[PDB]
Parts: structure tokens; C-alpha cells; sequence
């Protein structure tokens, strides 16, 4: 409705990619 | 000043034709709706017909509709009322009345109290 | 003898018309032709008085040129301080249908009247510390259109019964009745000497009355519709009328005829109010177009426009010092221009 | 008979206002022109006053 | 759905157990052992000479469920050193074993452009209603606060979303993870995710106040306009604060681990969701009753299609009733559904400023007046 | 000093403003009505706790073109109708088509239906091709002899009302009663509120 879900969905899809860089750098 | 003088009228047999003319002066004729009103003996002033500033919106009272014809010469500053098939109930003094204001679709001009923009009237006996 | 009397009445009107035509050698526009134009006049709304609830029919300036009274149809009579926009008095009326208001030229009383056929006098300066109905003047059989104080004890009122009356406020009786109009007298204006006054009515005619004797001096017929407004020239030898035929006209008392017509093709609305400037060079007129036009009195040119009201301009006045113009309107606001 | 009484009132008014003395329009108009020229300076609306002496400033 | 806060924390202990374990002496090798290597990613003990032993996926690693039993091959040289197979880098190993986007990139455009044009077209509309004193009415004051509520909702979207992007994406690229985590536990999370919540809630209650005022006008009853622009502002701005703040207290006393965007307990989201549903349920009833009046007035002036089409259309932006309409009038998660339930809300601020301003007969005519004076 | 007395001038204004707010409440909560058939009579009645203030002109001349402009911000004009009928037809034409009365609604009471039943065809020689409009409901138990005349008179007034779309005014014909004015003023105000929101 207010798309708080988009507010979370924007957070979520970002958070995973946020985690992506941390692990990928952590590999190197 | 605003002057309205009616001509025509008189005694006519039941039936026949009688044409009224209203000579107007003291104002721009083409800017006003013009009316015809009468006062039968023992009765108050009764509205008869009107014609707009151009001559398009013509109205009559029912009792004379189909018999009388109203027409204005805006160039000649004159009003007409062609009366056909005069009934004995048509005996009255016929007044040429001008609506109070120009460029207006509104008129208050049948008042028994002196209406300034009304004429003297002409007797019509049938 | 109706025919003979009408025949005589139409030989005197032509005699008067021929007499007026004899004295018309050169028009007013031909004489002021070689005069410097007034130029464009810019007046701005200096004050806006926002107290009234309903549409405003009348206002009247104080002689001090600072206080003014206004009448609105919500049943209120508000006295303003034009300098500070502060309300000095708020007078509730018995009848809400008020069409005129006057301010005594001493600051002591205000008058108002309307569809109740009564002119009510209100005492402002009393030790009781409140405004009460000093007098109720009854005797008109038609609504009160205008009223103007001559002094604290005399007031002249025009009515919708085609008559004007002079009252004695102490006794509450008509000292004199001025008859001769055939339509509703819509306005009146007092001469600077308060010995004469002109009134315009709903018969396209204006009449000059003698206050003391109670008789008509002159009749002025140049308009084509009902005269809504009238005002003397500051000199007192002339006056201007506004009518429903969308024209303002200037008449001369001594010449007994018309001098100038103030009209334009773009105005097809009636004039509700007229007033002169202090020198008489500008004629300010309110219109049904919601705007007030400023006219060069000697040139008939539109010097300027007061264009700040959202509804019909009903009243209009210039201070005695000529410093400001106040206009009222049906949008319930009073605006001061300078 | 009611119209007769009004007609007498109208005709008597017309007679008495037809005998007044009328000046020339040229003379009448020159006096209004002269009045405005003698009072031109004392007209805050014709000649705007300085904002120092304007109460509505 | 793993949060970067918990996985970063889960990492640092893993380093702490391993290094202390690496500190303790393991079983000795044959006088040469591959030195206990505590890499940023992997911690492993000493290796005996000539040992090619695969090492399992780390436990701190997020996708442990996906690969519960998987290993990364490692070689230990006989010299007690790492394998030097890689030329570019001294340590070499293979760890692949242990190892949409464009949907957002279009949506975000329309989500943020609408708020860019809703904000743009409402500051202009809000200036006209205040600029022209002839438009000062109790009805335009409800829109004046309604526009301010749409402006504050668009602003809180920019503040929150640009923050998240700068805090996470900008830091990610520049490795500012330590500073990034400082924001997560900071009070700036709480006060920015609570301002957004209030600005959203105060928007749905100014669409209610807009609806309740319109219903009060039609079915009219005693009302002091002085004392009913005090129960409209106290409900437009005061009531949303009356449940957003108690939601903020439970979100801080309890379940304040990761910023505030968890929704771990569904019963604690009802504090800010049920009152919002009340503001959407009621405006639907007012939308039904008002339309039941507009059709009533049009069944006395007697196509009812055209006249009632323009009323029903131009009433949804005012009351925000598309929330119920989209729910039932129209697989559930799809481009068409999200693209509708976002675009219309993002541009709702624009349309409200286009229907109840910029076309209003009072508002337009005022411009025509003012231009004529100009 | 000026400052000391300017405090009193600001205090006096403040007392007025507090009263002008109480006066504004009662003004907006009151429905004014011009009953058109002392110089004016006022009738006070209330329906469902709604105050109605009805004004009937008294000692006024029959020339209404000036004092009728005072009744443009009135809620409705109650027009009562009893060639008397054509005279009322021309007067309703004037009110409907007036520059200032083109936003004023007209509640129209076609009175004297009891005497109309007792007894028109001469004043209107078009009341011979007119038949009772079945779209409207007659009163049961009454022959169509008088309902044909009742609806003909109504259609003459509705011919005028429907011809002008110039203003925001509505005509409400009736047959003669206090509730009818209340119901019609309810519809007038709703139609005015629905027009501020562009719903009508």
C-alpha cells in the first residue's frame, strides 16, 4: 500500500549486495 | 430625455387590422428589450409581448399569440405591433414600455406606479 | 383637460430645451482642449479593512478624514480607523437590510437605513460608553437609499417611495418633504453650503432642491437609465451622476444642462458610485465590473483604474483633505487607495 | 380625475423652472476649468504627496 | 534476508576464536608446519608437510544452509609454507565450491521521479494558495496542510533512501564498513526511520481529515469552524503521533537489534498498520457515501457516465481510496501490480496539486485577475 | 502619550473581533429566505434545529428592480404563485435571468391547488395539446382534470428555469410544506459544497 515493502525491498535487495561486497572483499 | 410616443389605434370592428407604432428617442434603441403592455378598462396593466435587442427572441402572452406580431426597426428607432383579428376583449390602452437597463435579459416594467420608461399609451377600441 | 395640460407640458419642455440649446455655444471639451493631460494615475491599495461578513452597500468618510463608517447587510455598522485599520465601533442593527449610512460632520452621530423604511441615528459620544439608537425616523413608505447629515439635528434622506425628506432629529419629524421624482430616489449629495442638494432617481432624472424652502429648482435629464450615484463638484456649481446606462455625466447648475459624458465602449456595466477629487480634476466612479475608473473631469479621459475588488463595487468616497479614496464592494472588503 | 391633478403639478413645475437665468456654457465650463487650476497643488491624488507626509504609507 | 550487521559481527568472533586457537600450539608436525594462517576469510591450523587437504566452508559464512557440507581445496608445501601456484599473488587456492537487478533500476526511476515531480508541483501549488489571499478558506487550509503532508512524505523518502544508498552503496565501494556499522547502531537510524513513519502516517490521516471535512459539509451539523480547524489539525498532525510514537517506544525497548527495519514480530507492526487501515477503511466509506450523493444529485438533474466519471476519478486522489480499489478491483507479486501500486501513489502528490489546484476555477481565475492587473 | 492610548485602541479592536466571531457563527448557521409573492417582516422558524430566517417585504412599491438586489446572497427565494399566472411567469423570468440573482435558487410553490381543483384555457391557448406527464406521479383519488392543469403550470415555470444555464441556480417546483423548504435548502447547500470540490 504505502510500499513500506518497497522501502524494505529497496533495503533488502541492497543489503544482500551490501553483504556481497563485504564477503567478496573479505575473500581478497 | 427618454421619450416613448405611441401612434395608431382607434375604433375597429370585431376583426380587422390595427397596427401600433412606437417612436422612441432619448436612448439608443438597439440596446434595450422593448415590451408591449396594456390596461383594459377596470383591470390592471397586463403584459402583451416583447422583442429582444436584435429581434430574435420574441415572446407573447397566450391570449394574443398567433394574432399579434411585434417588430422593431433598430435603424428607425421605432417599435411595431401588428394586431390581426381584434377581439372585443382587446379593448385597452396599449403602452410601449422600455426595459430599465441595456444589455439585459431582465425587465420589471408592468408596475402601476409610474414606470418612467413607459409611453403615454393609445386607445384601442374594438 | 388632460390633453391640454399634456399639450402645455410639451410646449414648456421644448421651450426649456431651446433655452438650453441657446446657451450651448462651446462645449466643455472644446475649452479644455488645450490643457495639459492628467496622465496615467496609479493608486495602490494602502489599506484593506476585513471585518464585514456580508456585502457592503455604503461607506462614508469622517470630516477628520481618518475615521469612516461602513454598512454591510450582515446587520453591522463598523466604524474604522483608516490609519491603523483598527475597528473603533461595531454597531448591530435591528434590521440587517441596510442600504445607506452617513457620518455626522462632527463625529457625534452616524445614521443608517434600508428596507425597514427607517433612518436610525446612533449616538457615539455618550457618557454611557456605548452606541445606542439616538432616534428612529419613521415616515418614509419606501426603503432608505441615502442619507446625509446637515448638522447634529438635521438630516436629509432619500427613499424608494420617490421622495426626499428633511428631518428634525430632536423632534423626529419631517420638517420638509421633497416630491417630484417618478422613480426611486437612489442617492443624494449635499452642496458645500448645505443650502441645496441634488438627488438622482430611477427615472433618468436628477433634481436640484432648495433645503430651506422645500422646492425643486432645476431638473437635469441626460441619462437613459436609472441614476445610481450623484456628487457635487467641489466648487458647488456642478455635479456628476452615474447611471445604469454605463455612463457618467457632468451637469452645470448655472448652465442648467450637460457638460461632459464619461463613457467608453468597453464599459457596458452600470455605475454604482461616483466621487470627485479635492480639486475636482478627477472623477472616480465605481462600476459593476468590480473595478473603479478614474476620469479626467475636464478631458473625459480615463486617467486610471482601481482594480482590486473581487465583486461589485457598491460605494466609493474621497476624504475631505483628498488624501485617500475608500471603496467598498460586495466581496465584503473596504480598500483604501492613495 | 387623478391624472388631472398630477398634470397640474407637472405643468406648474415646468413653468417656474423655465424662467431661470442661464449663463453660456463657455462661461460655465471656464469656471470649472479655472477652479481645478487654482486647486491643483492641493490635490494629493492629482499630485501625489511625498511618502513622508502620507498617512497611508 | 541476512543482515550485514549480524554477519559482520559473526565474522569478528570467528577471527577471535581462530587467532586464539592459532595461538595455542597444535600437534607438532615433522619439524616443519604450514604456518597457522588466519586470513580475513579463513582461519585454519598448522599443516603437515605435503598435505593437500580441502578446508570446509566457514561457519560465519551466510549461505551455510545452501552448502552445509562443502570444502575448499588447500595444499600445504613440504617447506611449511602456502602453495605458490598463483603468480599474481603468493597464496593460491580454489574456493568456488563454497561460493532481478534490472527490475528495481526501472521501478526506482518512476518511484523517485514521481516524488521529484510531486514535491516540485506541490511547493508551487502551496505557494499559490498562500500567495493569493482570496483563496483563504477553511477548505483550502485543509488542502494547505494536506500539501504540507505530501511534501513531508516525499522529503522523508528522499532523506531515507538517499541516506541508505550513501551509507551502504557508497561505503561498500570505498570499504567504509566500520563507519557504516556506526550508523546502524546510531540514533540516526531511529530518528530517520521514525520520521518517515510519522510523515507517512500523517499523510493517511490528512486524507481522512480531507474526507471527514467533505462528509461534514454534505451531511452538515453544528460546527464552530474555529473549533473544527482545531480537531482537524489535532487529528491530521496529532493523532498520527499518538501511535507512531508508542510504536517507536516498543521498537526501542524491544527488538532494536538491526536499525529498525526488522518486522520480526508481526504483532508489533500492527501498532502502525491498524490505525493506517482505519484511515483507509473510513475514506472508502466516505468515498461510497459521497458518490452515493453525487449520483443522487445527478438523478434529479435528469449520460450519468461522463459527469460521474469525472467526480469518481477526481475524488480518488483527494481521499486516497486507490488503496482499497487496487486491493480488490484487479502472480500476486508482478511488474504490473508493483508498477501500479507505486506510480499512482508517487504521482498522487502531483495529481492532488493538479486537480485541486492549477485547474480549480477559483485558483485559475485568480491568476487571470492578477495577470490582467500586471 | 501615543503608546499608552494605542494600547487602548488595540484593546478596543480586540473586543470587537471577539464579538464579530460570535456574530459570524450565527450568520453562517442561519438560512435566510426571501418570501416573494414596517418595510419588511421577518419570520423565525427552525426545522431539525436549523435556523431559517424568512423575509417578506412590506411597505415597498411594486418596482422591485432595485431592492431585490439586496437578496442575492440569500439561500433561496420562495416564490408563491396563486392574467395573474402570466404575470407571475414574467416575474419568475426576471428573477431567474437577473445579473445578480443568477446564483440564487428559487423554491417555487404553485399554490391554490384546492381552488384550482374547484375550477385558464383562455389565457393559455396551448393547454389543449397538453397531457399529464406520466413521468411525474399524480395524487391518487383525484381525476386527471386538475392534475393536467397543475403540471401544465409547472411546465411553464420549468421552461423558464431550464432555458438559462448562465448561473449556479436551481428551481424547486412544489404543490401546496415547511419541510419542503428545509429539504430544498438542504439540497441547495449540498449542491454548493459539491461545486467547490468540482464534483458538480
Amino acid at each position: 500500500f504505502g510500499e513500506g515493502t518497497f522501502t524494505s525491498d529497496l533495503s533488502k535487495q541492497m543489503e544482500e549486495e551490501a553483504v556481497r561486497l563485504f564477503i567478496e572483499w573479505l575473500k581478497n | 430625455q427618454v421619450q416613448l410616443q405611441e401612434s395608431g389605434g382607434g375604433l375597429v370592428q370585431p376583426g380587422g387590422s390595427l397596427r401600433l407604432s412606437c417612436a422612441a428617442s432619448g436612448f439608443t434603441f438597439s440596446n434595450y428589450k422593448m415590451n408591449w403592455v396594456r390596461q383594459a378598462p377596470g383591470k390592471g396593466l397586463e403584459w402583451v409581448s416583447d422583442i429582444s435587442q436584435s429581434g430574435a427572441s420574441i415572446s407573447y402572452t397566450g391570449s394574443v399569440k398567433g394574432r399579434f406580431t411585434i417588430s422593431r426597426d433598430n435603424a428607425k428607432n421605432t417599435l411595431y405591433l401588428q394586431m390581426n383579428s381584434l377581439k372585443p376583449e382587446d379593448t385597452a390602452v396599449y403602452y410601449c414600455a422600455r426595459c430599465p437597463a441595456p444589455f439585459t435579459r431582465d425587465c420589471f416594467d408592468v408596475t402601476s406606479t409610474t414606470y418612467a420608461y413607459r409611453g403615454q399609451g393609445t386607445q384601442v377600441t374594438v | 383637460e388632460l390633453d391640454q395640460l399634456r399639450q402645455e407640458a410639451e410646449q414648456l419642455k421644448n421651450q426649456i430645451r431651446d433655452a438650453r440649446k441657446a446657451c450651448a455655444d462651446a462645449t466643455l471639451s472644446q475649452i479644455t482642449n488645450n490643457i495639459d493631460p492628467v496622465g496615467r494615475i496609479q493608486m495602490r491599495t494602502r489599506r484593506t479593512l476585513r471585518g464585514h461578513l456580508a456585502k457592503i452597500y455604503a461607506m462614508h468618510w469622517g470630516t477628520d478624514s481618518r475615521l469612516l463608517v461602513s454598512a454591510s447587510q450582515d446587520g453591522k455598522l463598523i466604524i474604522w480607523d483608516s490609519y491603523t485599520t483598527n475597528k473603533v465601533h461595531a454597531i448591530p442593527l435591528r434590521s440587517s437590510w441596510v442600504m445607506t449610512c452617513a457620518y455626522a460632520p462632527s463625529g457625534n452621530y452616524v445614521a443608517c437605513g434600508g428596507l425597514d423604511n427607517i433612518c436610525s441615528i446612533y449616538n457615539l459620544k455618550t457618557r454611557e460608553g456605548n452606541v445606542r439608537v439616538s432616534r428612529e425616523l419613521a415616515g418614509h413608505t419606501g426603503y432608505l437609499s441615502c442619507c446625509r447629515f446637515l448638522d447634529d439635528n438635521q438630516i436629509v434622506t432619500s427613499s424608494g417611495d420617490t421622495t426626499c425628506a428633511l428631518w428634525d432629529i430632536e423632534t423626529g419629524q419631517q420638517t420638509t418633504t421633497f416630491t417630484g421624482h417618478t422613480g426611486d430616489v437612489m442617492s443624494l449629495s449635499l452642496a458645500p453650503d448645505t443650502r441645496l442638494f441634488v438627488s438622482g432617481a430611477c427615472d433618468a432624472s436628477a433634481k436640484l432642491w432648495d433645503v430651506r424652502e422645500g422646492m425643486c429648482r432645476q431638473t437635469f435629464t441626460g441619462h437613459e437609465s436609472d441614476i445610481n450615484a450623484i456628487c457635487f463638484f467641489p466648487n458647488g456649481n456642478a455635479f456628476a451622476t452615474g447611471s445604469d446606462d454605463a455612463t457618467c455625466r457632468l451637469f452645470d447648475l448655472r448652465a442648467d444642462q450637460e457638460l461632459m459624458t464619461y463613457s467608453h465602449d468597453n464599459i457596458i456595466c452600470g455605475i454604482t458610485s461616483v466621487s470627485f477629487s479635492k480639486s475636482g480634476r478627477l472623477l472616480l466612479a465605481g462600476y459593476d465590473d468590480f473595478n473603479c475608473n478614474v476620469w479626467d473631469a475636464l478631458k473625459a479621459d480615463r486617467a486610471g483604474v482601481l482594480a482590486g475588488h473581487d465583486n461589485r463595487v457598491s460605494c466609493l468616497g474621497v476624504t475631505d483633505d483628498g488624501m485617500a479614496v475608500a471603496t467598498g464592494s460586495w466581496d465584503s472588503f473596504l480598500k483604501i487607495w492613495n | 380625475t387623478a391624472s388631472i391633478a398630477q398634470a397640474r403639478k407637472l405643468v406648474e413645475q415646468l413653468k417656474m423652472e423655465a424662467n431661470i437665468d442661464r449663463i453660456k456654457v463657455s462661461k460655465a465650463a471656464a469656471d470649472l476649468m479655472a477652479y481645478c487650476e487654482a486647486h491643483a497643488k492641493e490635490d494629493p491624488l492629482l499630485t501625489p504627496v511625498p511618502a513622508s507626509e502620507n498617512p497611508f504609507r | 534476508t541476512v543482515s550485514l550487521w549480524e554477519t559482520v559481527q559473526k565474522w569478528r568472533e570467528y577471527r577471535r576464536q581462530c587467532q586464539r586457537s592459532l595461538t595455542e600450539d597444535p600437534p607438532p608436525a615433522t619439524d616443519l608446519f604450514c604456518n597457522r594462517t588466519f586470513d580475513e576469510y579463513a582461519c585454519w591450523p598448522d599443516g603437515e608437510p605435503g598435505s593437500f587437504v580441502n578446508v570446509s566452508c566457514p561457519w560465519y559464512l551466510p549461505w551455510a544452509s545452501s552448502v552445509p557440507q562443502g570444502h575448499v581445496y588447500r595444499f600445504c608445501t613440504a617447506e611449511g609454507l602456502w602453495l605458490q601456484k598463483d603468480n599474481s599473488s603468493l597464496p593460491w587456492r580454489d574456493l568456488s565450491e563454497c561460493e532481478p537487478e534490472e527490475q528495481l533500476l526501472f521501478l526506482y526511476i518512476i518511484y523517485t521521479v514521481g516524488y521529484a515531480l510531486s514535491f516540485s508541483a506541490l511547493v508551487i501549488a502551496s505557494a499559490i494558495l498562500l500567495g493569493f489571499r482570496h483563496l483563504h478558506c477553511t477548505r483550502n487550509y485543509i488542502h494547505l496542510n494536506l500539501f504540507a503532508s505530501f511534501i513531508l512524505r516525499a522529503l522523508s523518502v528522499f532523506i531515507k533512501d538517499a541516506a541508505l544508498k550513501w551509507m551502504y552503496s557508497t561505503a561498500a565501494q570505498q570499504h567504509q564498513w566500520d563507519g557504516l556499522l556506526s550508523y546502524q547502531d546510531s540514533l540516526s537510524c531511529r530518528l530517520v526511520f521514525l520520521l518517515m513513519q510519522y510523515c507517512v502516517a500523517a499523510n493517511y490521516y490528512w486524507l481522512l481529515v480531507e474526507g471527514v471535512y467533505l462528509y461534514t459539509l454534505l451531511a452538515f451539523s453544528v460546527f464552530s469552524e474555529q473549533w473544527i480547524f482545531r480537531l482537524y489539525v489535532s487529528i491530521g498532525w496529532g493523532v498520527p503521533l499518538l501511535f507512531v510514537v508508542p510504536w517507536g517506544i516498543v521498537k526501542y525497548l524491544y527488538e532494536d537489534e538491526g536499525c529498525w527495519t526488522r518486522n520480526s514480530n508481526m504483532n508489533y507492526w500492527l501498532i502502525i498498520r491498524l490505525p493506517i487501515l482505519f484511515a483507509i477503511g473510513v475514506n472508502f466509506l466516505i468515498f461510497v457515501r459521497v458518490i452515493c450523493i453525487v449520483v443522487s444529485k445527478l438523478k434529479a438533474n435528469l449520460d450519468i457516465k461522463c459527469r460521474l466519471a469525472k467526480s469518481t476519478l477526481t475524488l480518488i486522489p483527494l481521499l486516497g481510496t486507490h488503496e482499497v480499489i487496487f486491493a480488490f478491483v484487479m502472480g500476486t507479486l508482478r511488474f504490473i501490480k508493483l508498477f501500479t501500486e507505486l506510480s499512482f501513489t508517487s504521482f498522487q502528490g502531483l495529481m492532488v496539486a493538479i486537480l485541486y489546484c492549477f485547474v480549480n476555477n477559483e485558483v485559475q481565475l485568480e491568476f487571470r485577475k492578477s495577470w490582467e492587473r500586471w | 502619550d501615543q503608546r499608552n492610548e494605542e494600547k487602548a485602541q488595540r484593546e478596543a479592536n480586540k473586543k470587537i473581533e471577539k464579538q464579530l466571531q460570535k456574530d459570524k457563527q450565527v450568520y453562517r448557521a442561519t438560512h435566510r429566505l426571501l418570501l416573494l409573492g414596517s418595510g419588511i417582516f421577518e419570520t423565525k422558524f427552525q426545522v431539525d434545529k436549523v435556523n431559517f430566517h424568512m423575509f417578506d417585504v412590506g411597505a415597498q412599491r411594486d418596482e422591485r428592480r432595485k431592492w431585490i438586489q439586496c437578496f442575492n446572497d440569500v439561500t433561496a427565494i420562495i416564490f408563491v404563485v396563486a392574467n395573474r399566472l402570466q404575470a407571475a411567469l414574467k416575474l419568475f423570468d426576471s428573477i431567474w435571468n437577473n445579473k445578480w440573482l443568477r446564483d440564487t435558487s428559487v423554491i417555487l410553490f404553485l399554490n391554490k391547488q384546492d381552488l384550482l381543483a374547484e375550477k385558464i384555457e383562455d389565457y393559455f391557448p396551448e393547454f389543449a395539446r397538453y397531457t399529464t406527464p406520466e413521468d411525474a406521479t399524480p395524487e391518487p383519488g383525484e381525476d386527471p382534470r386538475v392534475t393536467r392543469a397543475k403540471y401544465f403550470i409547472r411546465d411553464e415555470f420549468l421552461r423558464i428555469s431550464t432555458a438559462s444555464g448562465d448561473g449556479r441556480h436551481y428551481c424547486y417546483p412544489h404543490f401546496t410544506n415547511i419541510r419542503r423548504v428545509f429539504n430544498d435548502c438542504r439540497d441547495i447547500i449540498q449542491r454548493m459544497h459539491l461545486r467547490q470540490y468540482e464534483l458538480l
